[PDB]
């Protein structure tokens, strides 16, 4: 079956990967001026794991 | 004794089961892969024994016979663990060998070698019919009725002398409905020729194999073997015993088939080379610059010796009508003119090939022969080259110089595909589904083309309409040509073609003997093309003026023509017109390829008419 | 193709071409040879080959002689008027071996 | 389509290993990003971040694996290996499946899966020789396989229970076992009037 | 009779449907039948010729009872049978262009009817219409294969030389190696300019 | 009525209904002749024609007498029943229908009949377990198996094609990233 | 003991069940009683389905096919035990009472993987019950087996007895009871064999070979040592094609016994024959319905059908009517006449077609090899004199000269297509005379002074001496063949391949409309693995044709043969084609179905041979 869409959890995680990959662009800023980049690496990282998950989702149905 | 063994079949079950390269585990994997397929083997690659404990491979190589049946009892251990649960059968397992040890040749075979594992090459000129050895002999008493039974491993045992509890000096009886059976297989292998010393004739072995390698093989193969050099006691000198090779593992050299009823014994690898090969736009100007790449010019014997390697397409009406699917060619010419070259060539890039010379050849030699054997003292059957290269070509050199009554029996077996017999109270008619090449010169040697072109030729028309395309090659003296021969030849000679010749394999202009041979192969087994509705429509406007052509110039010439044109001919067209459409793996032939058969047609069989 | 009176089937002998392989084969009056016998040479002269397929033995012997043939012209003398193809009963396939 | 055909109605053996990278795994950590009372910090959206920036070297925590993967990428990281990658427990579960022809062992649904991602990744951290971690966990692969083969004889129009059955082993077999039940299912429905 | 010229349409459309699965990549699907499908539409319309000649001889008095009965109803089924081989070859060939379009213009045309051509193009503006809008923050046209892999090394297959692309730059010298984020160089990977992973 | 299961465009169901099966005649019907290959002629009762399914399987139902009668068709004959009961596993279906199950689940449709159901449903059970020796065994082809495979319909050739795809992918998965 | 009563009872309940086989015991009983002792006799066998078998208990059934040995001798000794409730007469023989003639079971259908044939059958498939299909070659002759020998005890009045046992007898092992009679009593009483009393049972083996259309690319067939005992000894002759069921068994010490040294050397096989089921279709004739005979009844009625019939001999191949009705002539073969004083006249038409290369003369050779009940092939170089004729050979069970057929015998009652036949040896075509004028060929060889039967019809085909027909010359210069051998044959058609525009173009059209065909079920490009009738029905139609009908020569007829005869011989005619137009006449009213020769069968019969002489 086609089964009824998330329409409120899709809402928020799509205000999220938008704030998310605003706030890496933001703290990227930080580093031209610890310094460690683990936490960058990560949160890259993270959004794409994410938005691998919505795309699969979003194609298949 | 027992301890030993039981310590030595620990070891390779220990083997199986540890042995791993990378994540997999690759006997444990092989064995349960096996299993399901229901094949009761193992394949075991000698380097894997030697890396994992080299004293295994010192036990196993210093006494074959003994230490062989340790390994299959540990395999079968291995097979009951890894595929049935415990506590809730399968036969005893054959080892297959791999190695890289060096070959030996086999005239080099002597008292050295008695009992070691020996690697070697060969072609394969005969196979036995499969005899049954037994497994397990289920036993009973003659005289108290008592009764047991004997496993047995086919290594180097016999009906016990005392009842094992008077009863008697020879008291046992095999009984057959509890007793078990494996097939066995004769080969007999002769060296390769290469290999031959100078005037010697050609050696020979007669070896043995059992289970899963038995029917693995055909006569005129190649093939190397692993195996136990060993003797055995024929009633056939004094302490003189015969040798012989127990084949603990075949590998045919270039994946020649062997009994194949045409399954897809293919790997994806190399399917989808060839399915990209295919669809090449330029694939008919490579395979025909492959064909013989040290032989120059001859460009319309190399596109039609193309056409003979695909065949056409073989059809059975409702009718129970057999058509013809093989194209057979004459190559008739003036001498030194790569003739010979070529027919020596088609022999190596055939999947199967015999090369023959008419005049080394007899009817029964080519076709079916009637041998007396001298245990029965029966006669049975034995196949000829025509057999031999069944489903194949047949190159048939001094087609000229062959005997009247030996060239007769060939006209069957070119047209009808059969050899039919009826002699010494056998009769048959066997299959022989095969192309024949042949190599002629005409009469008086060179064609002198001043003279009759009827006068030329000593073959008569029930002969050369068997033929579809017939080349009438003649050699012309022009000063440009052959400067452009002389410095090609030349370039042979001093070495320089040879890296031209691989040079243009790396750049694609050419394919290699084994990578040709493995594609004809494949396009025989994927496609038989059938005639597009418009293909026909000029396939018949062209026959009836190829006929009025000809009838044109018998009235110039006041006779009928010595090279015909018959239907046989139309069908010729036809044929040559599907081969085209093999190379290329269309399912359908096309007005594309009705222009260049009739172009083959026009540049062989006709303008050899048109003389 | 000899065939045995014992196990009475059938096994090649060698000829001359093979007793010679790797060496010389010598065929004096080579223009009084029958045609039929004349013309067994021409597979061991370029192909270095003998090639039987007799009595269901069919195989390829290695011949690897040069041959040396010696020759008189029609009519026992040579006449130096004509061409050779001429002076001489053989053809072209064997003359251009 | 949108959805390309290997897809359709099942998982990938990489998007299996995908979810299976969404589980927590206890680790080692190398570096000490905690700060003393006496910086970039990690700020993720799908897993608890109060993990990560409480960090002290030597001291064991739980992350989410895809992240114990990425930190043991660098010297960054050691990973635990879980209390059932032992040859104890392993040789306990070989026994309970030998014993229950009828059942498969209660191993975790990610097993094939965790050993093969740990087995290449961490293959220093075990405590036991990796040989025979490796040996056991085919061992299990291999006893599993023929009570999956035993099960196959039941397929049926109504159903099937598969109690312990990982998911990689269920990944497998799903375009098998669903395809001949939906054509049982296609006969029988057929029959009926 | 009538079906028999369908069932060749749809033995093309399964022959084409292992082709485009057997082979690996995305192959160019194979050229349209216009023919076969122009003999299909005239078989159509002589069933059409054949409804109104029958529907005609009704008031003419030709026992319409049992003979228009069976002969309008046997006409039409064979109509409804060219109907269906007909789109079941037209849907399977929507089927691979709606392929293409994600798989490859997401990121041969002599084969295709002009039909198809308009459609091929309609379609490809479709996806970008989704892709372009909410929802743009997920490149829809990307991978299905799952980002399992953070940095890869790349070896740059073809040159093309000092190109641009949406994170950075890259001089594709050919045989040069690069160790760099998956996200960036995966379009690169698709177009086959780069090697590995 | 049809069932949802099989597809308006669904090719291999498309090519099954191509199928001719064997059908008596109950009427006679002028014009109707190009079923006999001659359009000028009337149909015949009693004239034992073959007809594709999807012109047989509507004229079954309609006319109660209807239009046509199917005969038993080669493919269910009691010989086809018995070589099916006694090895399910050797036996060559290929030659018996290309499409042999998709034709006996809408001939089990047509006429309702627990037999044929009974017997159709164990052959299916039955090579099932062999499409998975030979789908999960992976070389590192087997003439034992291209011997099966050729053995083999069109409908459980996707069965083998998608099993032995999913085998494959899970042996690449585990032995190399 | 144990588990063989059992299965003795549960093949008891089996019988009880499928009352058939109560009914066919009966049916043999009763008629065995009317022909021996009320007034030739049936055998005491009953051939069991096999699906009965399955349906009643499979693991009897599988018992039966996979271990034979355990499961068919308690269920023919089930099958004796229900044989003798059934059995009574008043006062029966003693050979009866001694008899030693148990019920034997034969099997029906469905063999599944155990159908195999002599390439395929391998030692995994040892001590099973296996169908096995191929052509017989090398039947050995009869031999009695004892396998009983009852004596008489002087000074006592007892008559004893003992039985024998032989590997082949049984389907179990025993010890083999030596061959040797007892000459003494227990007691120490001289005694004396009673044959007549005792028990012998015919034997035979058989070899079956692979059919050479099976046998795999350039292999030479496999072949099976069958044995045969009871009924089922003549059931085959060499060249029958068959499908025999029986256990395949092995034999002999294979070389375990100190006697011998090769330790290379296996075991012997053979299959113990339990059932054989001959064969011709590539089934050893049509059995027809009530609605086969009343389709060949009706359709002979329409006056068109020797156009019907023979234009569906032979579709593939264009042109060529006339040829094609006299092959229709050969096959409804006129009628032999066994005169009194050795004057015994031919029924057999003989046809040599004789023409240019590649004109279908081969590709009609191999229709009538295809299309007829039996049909011999042969060609010109591949036959010997010896192979055409009977060969000597030693029969290796027995250590006996005999005689094996050669084509011309194996054909006798059918066709023997010769192709190449002016390829033949002088030496050879000696065989060929014999055939065609006496139907029989003489042996005088090896101390065999025999006549065999050969009543054949000779079809062949040759070339002219010039490869082409030279229409500036003679017939006796263009065909290289005898004339006191032309004269055997009674139609030699003369064929050329000549150039005509339009008939160029017509027979090119047909050969690429034949190039074209697909056969169903196949795919484009997939590789092979107003009136005419299907050519199973024109095998019917010849075979109603030959069992039904035997037409009478009429005065009508006569009136035109003699007409026709007077004729052509008054403008190579001769005394031999008077008796040419009877045979094409009296063919012809078996076309029609028709018990006399009537005036129209005498005229298609001059016309058909008018042609053949003028080329009209
Ligand atoms: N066109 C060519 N290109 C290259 N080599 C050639 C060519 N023509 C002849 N030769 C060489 O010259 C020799 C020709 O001998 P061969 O190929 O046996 O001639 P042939 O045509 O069979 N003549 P023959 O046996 O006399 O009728 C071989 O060594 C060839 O390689
Ligand atoms: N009239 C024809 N109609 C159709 N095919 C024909 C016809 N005549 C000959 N052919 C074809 O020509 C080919 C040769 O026929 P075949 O019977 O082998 O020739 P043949 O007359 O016996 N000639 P030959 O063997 O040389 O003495 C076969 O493929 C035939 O089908
Ligand atoms: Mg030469
Ligand atoms: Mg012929
Ligand atoms: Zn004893």
């Amino acid at each position: 079956e086609l089964l009824p869409y998330p329409h409120q959890l899709m809402k928020r995680l799509l205000n999220r990967i938008s704030m998310q990959s605003q706030l890496i662009e933001n703290i990227s800023m930080g580093f031209l001026d610890n310094e460690s980049k683990l936490p960058l690496l990560c949160m890259e990282t993270e959004l794409e794991r994410l938005k691998f998950v919505i795309r699969s989702y979003i194609r298949c149905r | 004794n027992d301890d030993d063994n039981t310590e030595i079949i620990k070891s390779f079950k220990n083997f199986i089961l540890e042995f791993r390269l990378d994540s997999q585990f690759i006997y444990r994997d092989q064995l349960r892969n096996n299993i399901l397929v229901k094949n009761y083997s193992l394949t075991v690659n000698m380097e894997h024994l030697i890396g994992y404990n080299e004293d295994i491979y010192k036990k196993l190589s210093d006494e074959p016979s003994d230490i062989i049946p340790l390994f299959e009892t540990a395999i079968t251990q291995v097979a009951k663990r890894i595929s049935i649960l415990s506590r809730a059968s399968l036969p005893t397992f054959q080892l297959i060998l791999n190695s890289n040890a060096n070959q030996i040749p086999l005239r080099d075979l002597d008292s050295e070698h008695v009992s070691k594992i020996v690697r070697l090459s060969g072609i394969i000129i005969s196979t036995s019919v499969l005899s049954s050895r037994a497994t397990y002999l289920s036993i009973m008493c003659r005289n108290c009725r008592h009764t047991t039974s004997i496993t047995i491993n086919n290594f180097n045992v016999s009906l016990p002398r005392s009842c094992l509890s008077n009863c008697g000096p020879d008291p046992y009886i095999i009984i057959h409905e509890s007793s078990k059976f494996i097939d066995q297989q004769f080969l007999k292998l002769q060296e390769i020729p290469e290999l031959v010393p100078v005037g010697e004739m050609p050696r020979n072995l007669t070896m043995t194999c059992d289970r899963y390698l038995t029917n693995k093989v055909i006569p005129g193969t190649r093939v190397t073997i692993v195996g136990i050099y060993s003797i055995y006691n024929s009633k056939n000198g004094v302490a003189i015993r015969t040798p012989y090779i127990k084949i603990l593992g075949i590998q045919s050299d270039v994946e020649t088939s062997s009994i194949w009823n045409s399954v897809t014994m293919f790997t994806e690898e190399e399917e989808e080379e060839f399915l990209q090969l295919s669809r090449n736009p330029k694939l008919y100007e490579i395979l025909t610059n492959s064909i013989a790449p040290s032989i120059f010019g001859n460009e319309d014997i190399k596109k039609a010796i193309v056409c003979l390697l695909m065949g056409g397409s073989k059809k059975i009406l409702p009718d129970g009508m057999r058509l013809r699917g093989d194209i057979n060619v004459l190559l008739l010419g003036d001498p030194g003119t790569a003739k010979s070259q070529l027919l020596k060539f088609v022999e190596k890039v055939s999947p199967i090939a015999v090369y023959t010379s008419g005049k080394g050849s007899s009817a029964a030699g080519l076709t079916a022969s009637v041998q007396r054997d001298p245990m029965t003292r029966e006669f049975y059957l034995e196949g000829g080259a025509m057999v031999l290269a069944d489903g194949g070509v047949v190159c048939i050199d001094e087609f000229d110089k062959m005997r009247d009554e030996d060239r007769v029996a060939i006209h069957e077996a070119m047209e009808q595909q059969t050899i039919s017999i009826a002699k010494a109270g056998i009769t048959t008619v066997l299959n022989s589904r095969t192309s024949v090449l042949a190599a002629a010169n005409p009469i008086y040697g060179r064609y002198d083309d001043l003279k009759s072109p009827g006068d030329n030729i000593d073959f008569q028309t029930t002969i050369l309409s068997r033929f579809d395309m017939i080349f009438i090659v003649k050699d012309d003296h022009n000063e440009e040509r052959d400067i452009s021969i002389a410095n090609h030849v030349i370039n042979i000679h001093t070495g320089n073609a040879n890296a031209m010749q691989n040079q243009q394999e790396e750049n694609g202009s050419e394919i290699s003997i084994e990578k040709m041979k493995r594609y004809i192969t494949y396009c025989r087994l994927k496609c038989a093309p059938r005639l597009s509705p418009q293909a026909a429509e000029k396939l018949s406007s062209n026959f009836v003026t190829i006929r009025k052509q000809l009838l044109i110039n018998e009235l110039e010439s006041t006779e009928r023509s010595s090279i015909p044109i018959t239907i046989r001919q139309l069908e010729a067209i036809i044929r040559i017109t599907e081969s085209l459409a093999k190379l290329e793996l269309s399912p359908i032939a096309q007005e594309r390829h009705v222009d260049e058969a009739i172009r083959l047609f026009q540049a062989s069989t006709m303008d050899a008419a048109s003389q | 193709v000899r065939k045995d009176p014992i196990t009475k089937e059938w096994t090649l002998e060698g000829g001359a071409l093979v007793l010679a392989d790797k060496g010389v084969c010598l065929i004096d009056e080579f223009d009084k040879m029958n045609d039929q016998d004349r013309t067994s040479i021409h597979e061991a002269m370029e192909q270095q080959s003998i090639s039987i397929s007799k009595a269901g033995i069919v195989t390829t012997l290695q011949a690897r002689c040069s041959i040396i043939a010696a020759a008189n012209p029609n009519g026992g003398r040579y006449n130096s008027t004509l061409p050779l193809a001429q002076n001489v009963s053989l053809t072209e396939p064997i003359l251009s071996r | 389509m949108s959805l390309p055909a290997h897809l359709q109605q099942t998982f990938s053996p990489e998007e299996i290993q995908f979810i299976v990278e969404n589980e927590p795994i206890k680790i080692f950590p190398r570096i000490t990003t905690r700060q003393k009372i006496r910086h970039t910090r990690w700020q993720l959206i799908t897993t608890d971040d109060k993990a990560l920036n409480n960090m002290v070297a030597m001291r064991s925590t739980e992350v989410v694996l895809w992240i114990a993967l990425l930190l043991k990428q660098q010297s960054k990281c050691s990973i635990v290996a879980p209390q059932w990658l032992t040859t104890k427990e392993l040789d306990r579960k070989i026994q309970y499946e030998k014993t229950h022809p009828d059942r498969f062992s209660e191993l975790p649904w990610n097993w094939l899966v965790l050993a093969r991602i740990l087995f290449n990744k961490a293959k220093d951290d075990f405590h036991d020789p990796i040989h025979e971690l490796r040996g056991k966990i085919q061992d299990l692969r291999e006893i599993r396989q023929i009570k999956v083969l035993k099960g196959l004889k039941y397929l049926n129009e109504s159903h099937l229970q598969l109690d312990n059955l990982s998911l990689l082993e269920i990944n497998e077999l799903r375009p098998f076992i669903t395809e001949i039940m939906d054509k049982l299912r296609e006969i029988h429905t057929a029959s009926l009037t | 009779m009538y079906g028999d010229l369908g069932n060749k349409l749809v033995l093309e459309a399964k022959r084409t449907k292992q082709l485009y699965a057997r082979s690996n990549q995305d192959v160019n699907l194979p050229m349209y039948h216009e023919d076969i499908i122009r003999n299909i539409l005239k078989e159509v319309s002589n069933l059409r010729k054949n409804t109104e000649y029958l529907k005609e001889q009704q008031q003419l008095g030709m026992l319409d009872d049992k003979v228009a009965k069976c002969q309008y109803f046997v006409t039409l089924l064979c109509m409804e049978r060219n109907k269906r081989c007909l789109l079941a070859y037209q849907r399977l060939r929507t089927d691979i262009l709606d392929s293409m379009a994600w798989n490859n213009n997401g990121l041969d045309t002599n084969n295709l009817s002009h039909q198809e051509q308009e459609y091929l193009k309609e379609y490809c503006d479709l996806i970008t219409d989704l892709k372009s809008g909410d929802l743009v923050d997920i490149d829809l046209s990307g991978s299905l294969v799952p980002p399992s892999d953070v940095f890869i090394d790349v070896r740059v297959l073809k040159d093309a030389g000092e190109i641009q692309t949406e994170y950075g730059v890259f001089n594709l010298i050919k045989d040069s190696q690069f160790f760099v984020r998956q996200s960036d160089v995966e379009r690169l990977i698709q177009q086959g300019y780069l090697q590995k992973i | 009525s049809h069932m949802a299961s099989m597809g308006y465009y669904d090719i291999d169901d498309v090519l099954a209904d191509g199928t001719e099966f064997p059908c008596k005649f109950q009427y006679d019907i002028p014009g109707l002749g190009y079923l006999e290959n001659n359009p000028g002629r009337p149909i015949t009762k009693n004239t034992k024609l073959s007809l594709p399914l999807w012109l047989a399987r509507i004229l079954a139902i309609v006319g109660p007498v209807p239009f046509v009668e199917l005969l038993p068709p080669d493919m269910f004959s009691t010989k086809v029943m018995n070589a099916i009961k006694t090895d399910p596993v050797a036996l060559d279906l290929h030659s018996i229908n290309s499409h042999f199950f998709s034709l006996a689940i809408k001939w089990i449709m047509l006429f309702s009949e627990k037999e044929l159901a009974n017997v159709v449903s164990e052959l299916l059970l039955q090579r099932a377990q062999e499409l998975n020796h030979h789908a999960s065994s992976l070389s590192i082809t087997n003439i034992a198996t291209s011997t099966f495979l050729l053995k083999l319909e069109e409908m459980e050739k996707e069965i083998y094609k998608k099993s032995h795809e999913s085998y494959k992918d899970t042996k690449r998965w585990m032995f190399k990233k | 003991d144990a588990v063989f009563g059992d299965r003795v009872r549960r093949f008891q309940e089996f019988l009880d069940t499928f009352t058939s086989y109560r009914d066919s015991v009966r049916s043999i009983q009763v008629y065995n009683s009317n022909n021996a002792a009320n007034y030739n006799i049936l055998p005491h066998r009953i051939i069991i389905s096999l699906d009965d078998l399955r349906e009643f208990d499979r693991s009897f059934w599988s018992g039966i096919l996979v271990e034979p040995a355990y499961f068919i001798p308690p269920a023919e000794k089930a099958l004796t035990d229900l044989a003798d409730s059934m059995d009574d007469v008043p006062h029966p023989n003693a050979s009866a009472v001694s008899s030693r003639h148990p019920w034997k079971l034969s099997f029906k259908g469905s063999f599944g993987a155990h159908a195999l044939s002599p390439r395929t059958l391998t030692a995994q498939h040892l001590n099973k019950l296996v169908s096995v299909e191929g052509i017989v070659t090398k039947t050995s002759l009869v031999r009695p087996k004892l396998i009983r020998s009852v004596h008489y005890a002087a000074k006592t009045g007892r008559f004893h007895y003992r039985d024998y046992t032989d590997a082949t007898t049984t389907l179990t092992t025993r010890i083999p009871t030596p061959a040797i009679y007892p000459t003494e009593d227990t007691e120490g009483n001289k005694l004396t064999t009673e044959y007549g009393y005792s028990t012998f049972i015919d034997h035979q083996r058989i070899t079956v070979q692979e059919m050479p259309e099976m046998a795999p690319a350039g292999q030479l067939p496999r072949s099976i040592d069958v044995i045969l005992d009871d009924d089922l000894v003549d059931k085959t002759k060499p060249g029958d094609r068959v499908n025999v069921v029986g256990v395949f068994k092995s034999l002999g010490a294979g070389g375990m016994n100190q006697s011998n040294s090769n330790t290379l050397i296996g075991f012997k096989t053979l299959i113990l024959g339990n059932t054989v089921y001959p064969l011709h279709a590539r089934a050893a004739r049509q059995m027809l319905t009530d609605f086969d005979i009343r389709n060949i009844n009706k359709l002979s009625k329409k006056k068109d059908i020797f156009d019907i019939l023979s234009q569906s001999l032979a579709p593939s191949i264009y042109g060529h009517d006339h040829i094609k009705k006299a092959i229709l002539l050969m096959l409804m073969g006129g009628v032999e006449k066994n005169l009194e004083n050795g004057s015994h006249l031919r029924g057999d038409i003989n046809i040599l077609m004789v023409g240019d290369p590649s004109t279908a003369k081969s590709q009609l050779l191999r229709f009538v090899l295809n299309t007829a009940s039996l049909a011999i092939a042969t060609t010109g170089r591949g036959s010997s004199g010896v192979g055409l004729t009977a060969a000597v050979t030693t029969d290796r069970e027995t250590g006996e000269r005999r005689l094996e057929a050669g084509a011309m015998v194996l054909a006798d009652r059918g066709v023997v297509c010769i192709d190449e036949f002016d390829k033949m040896t002088d030496v050879d075509r000696v065989a060929i005379h014999e055939v065609m004028e006496q139907q029989t060929v003489t042996i005088a060889k090896a101390g065999i002074h025999t006549t065999l039967n050969a009543r054949c019809s000779v079809i062949a085909a040759a070339n002219p001496v010039f490869g082409q027909y030279d229409v500036n010359r003679d017939p006796h210069q263009n065909i290289a063949l005898p004339d006191s051998l032309l004269s055997r044959f009674d139609l030699l058609f003369v064929v050329t391949d000549d150039i005509n525009e339009i008939r160029d173009r017509s027979i090119s059209e047909h050969v690429l409309r034949t190039h074209r065909y697909l056969p169903p079920g196949y795919l484009e490009g997939e590789p092979v693995r107003p009136k005419l009738v299907t050519i199973p029905f024109l095998r019917k139609y010849v075979q109603y044709a030959k069992e039904r009908v035997i037409p009478q020569l009429t005065q009508e007829a006569i009136n035109v043969i003699v007409k026709n005869y007077t004729d052509l011989r008054n403008d190579p005619i001769t005394a031999r084609t008077l008796e040419t137009l009877i045979r094409l006449a009296t063919a012809h009213a078996k076309v029609r179905l028709s018990k006399t020769v009537n005036k129209v069968d005498a005229k298609v019969a001059a016309n058909l041979l008018r042609f053949a002489l003028l080329g009209e």
